[PDB]
């Protein structure tokens, strides 16, 4: 998909494996979290344990537990490229570790990614109308133009011909 | 409190009553430990929450 970045979210982090200490006992505990960004998630997927089993209370661990730090973007159809006369369209774009800050708002990107439903909250009736992002894979940025591509055929090249004619070769 | 003479013809075997119980959340695991027990043939009703 190809846009420009209307919205871009604060870089948020994610928590996907929390270390608790139990000050009363001394042990230490992980829980893991799935990324379950697109997938169906039951609640017992997402309780952050606060007690031991006895009803000790947990420390948790911040730097000990591992963090990826996830964004939201929102790409909408370019202005020149969209039809004259109507409404633009837009996309949402998750943003996940490495690819978060890539794009600021009013950039030209390309995101590459896949299109998904995301799920809606638990509820015992349900329109059908389901709400659908893009994880992104891969994201680059229009300027093509601001990163070269040099080898080392192209950099001998050069070096010749700027030891070549080192007097008239501004002109 | 009453007090009462009489023969005893039967005994029951010996078995485990509970006087604290700890209950288990099904879904997010967590525990409701140290219930006090009524003492005598009285049940408990868990909490349906
Ligand atoms: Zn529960």
């Amino acid at each position: 998909v190809e846009g420009i970045v209307t919205k871009c979210s604060l870089v948020r982090p994610k928590v996907v494996r929390s270390v608790h200490y139990c000050p009363a006992t001394k042990k230490t505990i992980e829980r893991r979290y799935s990324d379950l960004t697109t997938l169906v998630a039951f609640p017992s997927s997402s309780v952050y344990p606060t007690k031991d089993e006895e009803n000790n209370p947990l420390e948790t661990e911040y730097g000990l537990s591992v963090y990826k730090d996830h964004q939201t973007i929102t790409i909408q159809e370019m202005p020149e490229k969209a039809p004259a006369g109507q409404l633009p369209r837009s996309v949402d774009v998750i943003l996940d570790d490495d690819l978060v800050d890539k794009a600021k708002p009013g950039d030209r990107v390309q995101v590459v990614g896949t299109y998904r439903c995301l799920p809606g909250k638990k509820g015992g009736y349900t329109s059908g109308t389901f709400r659908t992002v893009l994880i992104a894979c891969n994201v680059k940025q229009m300027s093509k133009d601001a990163q070269p591509s040099f080898s080392a055929e192209d950099i001998a090249k050069i070096k010749k011909f700027s030891k070549t004619r080192s007097k008239d070769i501004f002109d | 409190l009453v007090k009462i003479p009489g023969i005893i013809i039967a005994a029951s075997a010996v078995r485990a009553k509970a006087t604290r119980i700890s209950i288990q959340c099904r879904s997010c695991r967590n525990t409701l430990t140290n219930i006090a027990m009524r003492p005598g043939l009285e049940g408990y009703a868990l909490p349906r929450k």
